[PDB]
DNA sequence: TTTGGACCGCTTTGAGGCCTTCGTTGGAAACG
DNA sequence: CTTTCCAACGAAGGCCTCAAAGCGGTCCAAA
């Protein structure tokens, strides 16, 4: 959840 | 020639970065990714095969060094131990840095990597695992390497070279 | 006879059906109405036996059969391993230079299955079957000779001549009024590049590169030493020799294999493993016309 | 296949599809051939959370290490991602972290470039074994440290979230 | 229980501690169980390394089962035969468990399977009473036929078959170990192999010393009887690139060693072993059997 | 935007830990029972 | 750690009649 | 709803790897 | 002095694999 936020956070 | 990190006086908000090795296909690829993208300040990058360096009265400051390390062939290794004998002691206090490649390939790594190591340990120096092949692994390197040296070039207040040094080092 | 249908049937068999049509636009010894009579889209079993058909229905002999052969390993040339022999110490003429080797190859033994097919360039073309003093010579085991009119070189496929080498050396030499005859140690399979070297007819300013001067004449020199053009297609090299430690001499014997050499050499300096200036061992290939080496101090 | 096919007065393993059944037959149970279908079969996890049997922890280490080695290997995605993934799911129960998962992170990560499958690497670091402060830094958190130094801050709050989950599970 | 002392050991195991000297094998005559027809089938053989993890609940009683069950498998994959042996005598050991063959004949071999294991004590301290380790696995015959096999193990005996690799560091260590071994009949010359790394296919180096040379080099390079140093190796490697940059002015060094045969044995990266000097090959099967057990480690 | 992520995250995660808890619940009592019954039968 | 104990004890006591 | 078109399926098959056999001088061993 | 065989091993025919493409079935666009 809050984890994949933040991976799609570095696709940014 | 032996280098030194206080010969003269860097640009206005300027960076550099050497790097030494035998590959001069996979240097001009991790430039390339190296300059990708830009940060403030502008960034000047040197490519060399072995030390000293070749002698340039208009050669800037160079504020980190890095060696590159192939595990697939001894003779990168001779060449890096041969070129670590014209930079004096003041580098090894946090401006240089050992980057292994093909570590992952064990199959492929022909010296043991237990050797290059014990090198790092020896000179207490920041040990880099990555593989410059792929592309990922070469594009977060680059920004690694980025990063490092906005650290050690003093643009960040706060911290210097051998402040690093002591959040890099090994246990053993 | 069988024996000749059964080696043109082995001749098709090792021939494409891609291209059998073409094998019958250089065989020639077919009627292209018997070629009409037979399409190329149905099976490889019907399609043999419609030739073989075709070629009962007219006499089927070994001239013809060993003319399909040759035309055959014109087409591919790629099969055979090739070695050059070298004649030394004017005047010319297909027609008896054709009866003195015929003749010469006949007094051999008894016999030999000889036969000529002339090709563009000058290329002589020569298949022989050899065979014994009892015993009719063997189709299953041929050798192919390639001439030049008037020329000091000639090429052969070695596969069994080395039960007897001399005999075709002879042959060759008193056929061409040629009185010398030596074999130079120079062996490979890509013919043509044999037939080239034989005849000699073949940005991101904030990057600062240092040791640029090293890049540039090493680069110069490697494309001094090797050259723009396409290096000839060269696959296997070999040295035996023979040198003094100098670190009782010490015999060494290496062999180089790539399936395109005088390329990954020409990359060796650019990519930094060999020093600017390559050896003579490795820079006189096309020069000196050597394959195998033999050097000592 | 990634996870094995499974091949079968105990009780079969394969007349095992209820609930109602399990718990009827939980004491003549039979251990599998292999395991691996335990870990997207809740039913066995059930048997496998008290068994506490020392040849099927071998078993299962040997297993699930040389599977974590040849997927890593292959890799250089996305099926090694959801194998990941249910090995997760699976490490969520049973309330104690596996062994080849470790070893497997111990051998990758000075190799780790920080971005190949972070998202599962940093799940696994929550679910470390209770052990002394003395031998994990040297061979784990100095990477750890290599890494949060130089990488992004969204990994910095990555892996400060992995730390505290790893404190929590302590 | 086990486990626990398990992670220890294999946390102790980093890459901190110096590679310790190895003894050199001495000439050894076939033991009196090792039954020469079979050790000869076996060797002057090619071999495809694999490492496997200990067996769970293996038998050496119930062989023709296991034939039975091998057979069934393949029949219902798809005139053969299975056959199960057992082999005494190449055990390091007596805690190395006994070894054993299975051979593929059609009713003429085609598919041989050799599992042992020498001098392998690190994985039998660490296991239990139930498992046998075997972790060393030869194949010999057909891909399909070694996959099935594989297939109907994995699904037996729950282990697998990893491809075992020899990097460059270890065949160089096990080159000097065998051109350490004295050899009373020297019928194969020493041969080195390299690759160049680019991705077109490039030239492959390969270096041949006559082994009186070679035998005078290592007796030169060597220094403690009886014993190999990693310095001895150093030396060996640093004697063989230097004569070959006098020789050529290339630097062999930036090349990957790749295949390694002497006399006795032969070595390839891959995974292919040829054998075929009996008296030193238990000594073989144990250092190779350690690189087993540090693909399990 | 992390603070809604993990929100919903941790009411997903309870949400399976009561079903996890659920099961082992009857697990226990089936457990129990069969210990109970195996007493009393020997 | 209850369920533990008791599939230990169950599991000892059944090998016990055997 | 019917018919043509393009997709994926399947079998056919062409080429490269590779083991084994044929040939074998060259030396060793028996000898008219 | 001569003859035949073992050996050194080289080599090429043959076995065996698969990557290639044509033919065939099936779904979907169009009448």
């Amino acid at each position: 959840g809050v984890l994949a936020h933040l991976e799609r956070l570095e696709t940014q | 020639s032996v280098l030194r990190p206080l010969d003269k006086l860097p640009g206005l908000n300027t960076a550099t970065i050497l790097l030494v090795g035998t590959e001069d296909a996979l240097l001009q690829q991790l430039a390339d990714s190296m300059l990708k993208e830009d940060c403030a300040s502008e960034l000047k990058v040197h490519l060399a095969k072995s030390l000293p360096l070749p002698s340039s009265v208009n050669r800037p400051r160079i504020d980190l060094i890095v060696f590159v390390v192939n595990l697939h062939s001894k003779y990168s290794l001779q060449n890096t131990e041969e070129s670590l004998r014209h930079v004096d002691a003041s580098f090894f206090l946090g401006k240089v840095c050992f980057l292994a490649t093909g570590a992952g390939r064990e199959s492929h790594c022909s010296i043991h990597r237990h050797t290059v190591v014990k090198l790092a340990h020896t000179y207490q120096s920041p040990l880099l695992y990555c593989d410059l092949e792929v592309e990922g692994f070469r594009a977060t390197m680059a920004q690694r390497l980025v990063r490092v040296l906005q650290i050690c070039a003093g643009h960040v207040p706060g911290v210097s070279a051998l402040n690093l040094l002591s959040l890099l080092r090994s246990s053993e | 006879d069988e024996t000749v249908a059964e080696f043109i049937k082995r001749t098709i068999l090792k021939i494409p059906m891609n291209e059998l049509t073409t094998i019958l636009k250089a065989w020639d010894f077919l009627s292209e109405n018997q070629l009409q009579t037979v399409n190329f889209r149905q099976r490889k079993e019907s399609v043999v036996q419609h030739l073989i058909h075709l070629c009962e229905e007219k006499r089927a002999s070994i001239s013809d059969a060993a003319l399909l052969d040759i035309i055959y390993m014109q087409f591919h040339q790629h099969q055979k391993v090739w070695e050059v022999f070298q004649m030394s110490k004017d005047l010319f003429d297909m027609k008896q230079f054709k009866n003195s080797f015929k003749k010469i190859l006949q007094r051999a033994l008894k016999n030999v299955t000889v036969s000529f097919r002339e090709t563009e360039e000058n290329a002589v073309w020569i298949r022989i079957a050899w065979g014994t003093q009892y015993t009719k010579p063997n189709q299953y085991k041929p050798t192919y000779v390639v001439y030049y009119s008037q020329t000091p070189y000639a090429f052969t496929s070695s596969s069994m001549l080395r039960r007897n080498t001399p005999l075709l050396g002879q042959a060759l030499t008193i056929a061409s009024k040629h009185h010398q005859i030596v074999k130079m140690d120079l062996r490979s399979r890509y013919l043509d590049s044999l037939k080239a070297i034989v005849f000699k007819q073949y940005m991101d300013s904030r990057i600062i590169h240092e040791n640029i001067v090293e890049k540039e004449r090493v680069q110069r020199i490697t494309q001094e030493t090797f050259g723009d053009y396409p290096q000839p297609q060269l696959e296997f090299a070999q040295y035996k020799l023979e040198t003094k430690f100098k670190s009782e001499p010490l015999r060494c014997l290496i062999k180089f294999s790539s399936p395109h050499l005088l390329e990954a050499l020409k990359s060796l300096a650019p990519a930094g493993i060999a020093d600017a200036p390559l050896s003579p061992l490795l820079t006189c290939i096309p020069n000196k016309r050597m394959n195998y080496f033999k050097i000592r101090d | 296949s990634v996870i094995p096919v499974l091949n079968s007065g105990s009780f079969p393993l394969e007349q095992l599809q209820s609930f109602p059944q399990l718990l009827q037959n939980i004491h003549c149970l039979e251990l599998p051939s292999q395991m691996g279908s335990v870990l997207n079969n809740s039913l066995l996890l059930h048997y496998i959370n008290c068994v506490r049997d020392e040849p099927v922890l071998l078993r299962f280490y040997y297993w699930l290490s040389q599977t974590l080695q040849e997927e890593c290997i292959w890799y250089k995605g996305k099926e090694f991602t959801n194998f990941l993934d249910t090995i997760i799911r699976a490490e969520c129960f049973l309330q104690e972290g596996f062994y080849s998962c470790e070893a497997f992170l111990y051998k990758s990560l000075p190799l780790w470039d920080g971005l190949c499958c972070r998202s599962q690497f940093l799940q696994l670091v929550s679910w470390i074994p209770f052990s002394s402060f003395s031998e994990v830094k040297p061979l784990l958190f100095d990477h750890l440290a290599q890494l949060f130094f130089t990488s992004t801050i969204y990994f910095k709050c990555s892996v400060l979230q992995s730390l505290k989950e790893l404190l929590q599970n302590w | 229980p086990l486990q626990k002392r398990l992670e220890s050991v294999r946390k102790q195991s980093s890459f901190i501690l110096t590679p310790p000297r190895r003894k050199i094998p001495q000439c050894s005559q076939l033991q009196e169980d090792v039954d020469p027809q079979k050790v000869a089938f076996l060797l002057h053989k090619q071999w495809t390394l694999y490492s496997l993890t200990p067996l769970y609940k293996f038998s050496y009683s119930n062989l023709k089962e296991y034939s039975r069950l091998l057979n069934a498998f393949i029949v219902a994959e798809k005139n053969i035969k299975v056959i199960f042996s057992t082999l005494l005598g190449m055990k390091g050991t007596q805690r190395d468990p006994e070894a054993f063959l299975v051979q593929i004949v059609s009713k003429k071999v085609l598919w041989t399977g050799w599992f042992c294991c020498v001098f392998g004590d690190s994985l039998l301290e660490t296991v239990s009473e139930d498992f046998t380790c075997l972790p060393l696995f030869l194949a010999n015959g057909a891909e399909s036929n070694t996959a099935i096999i594989g297939t109907w193990f994995q699904k037996t005996f729950d282990c697998y078959f990893s491809p075992l690799a020899i990097n460059a560091f270890n065949l160089s260590w096990m080159a000097a170990m065998w051109t350490a071994c004295k050899m009373d009949h020297y019928v194969a010359t020493t041969e080195f192999l390299w690759s160049v790394p680019c991705s077109p296919q490039s030239l492959d180096i390969s270096f041949a010393i006559h082994p009186e040379d070679a035998k005078a080099l290592w007796d030169s390079v060597h220094k403690t009887p009886g014993e190999v140093t990693q310095e001895e190796v150093d030396l060996f490697m640093d004697c063989l690139y230097s004569h070959f940059h006098r020789h050529f002015k290339i630097h062999l060094s930036a090349t990957r060693l790749v295949r390694v045969s002497t006399s006795v044995a032969s070595a390839h990266t891959d995974g292919k072993i040829k054998i075929l000097c009996h008296k030193y090959l238990i000594g073989v099967l144990a250092y190779l059997t350690e690189l087993a057990i540090f693909q399990i480690e | 935007s992390t603070k809604e992520s993990k929100n919903e995250k941790l009411k997903e995660d309870l949400e399976r830990e009561q079903r996890w808890l659920d099961e082992q619940q009857q697990i226990m009592e089936s457990l129990n029972v069969l210990h109970s019954e195996l007493k009393n039968k020997v | 750690q209850a369920s533990e104990s008791k599939l230990l004890e169950i599991q000892t006591e059944k090998n016990k009649q055997k």
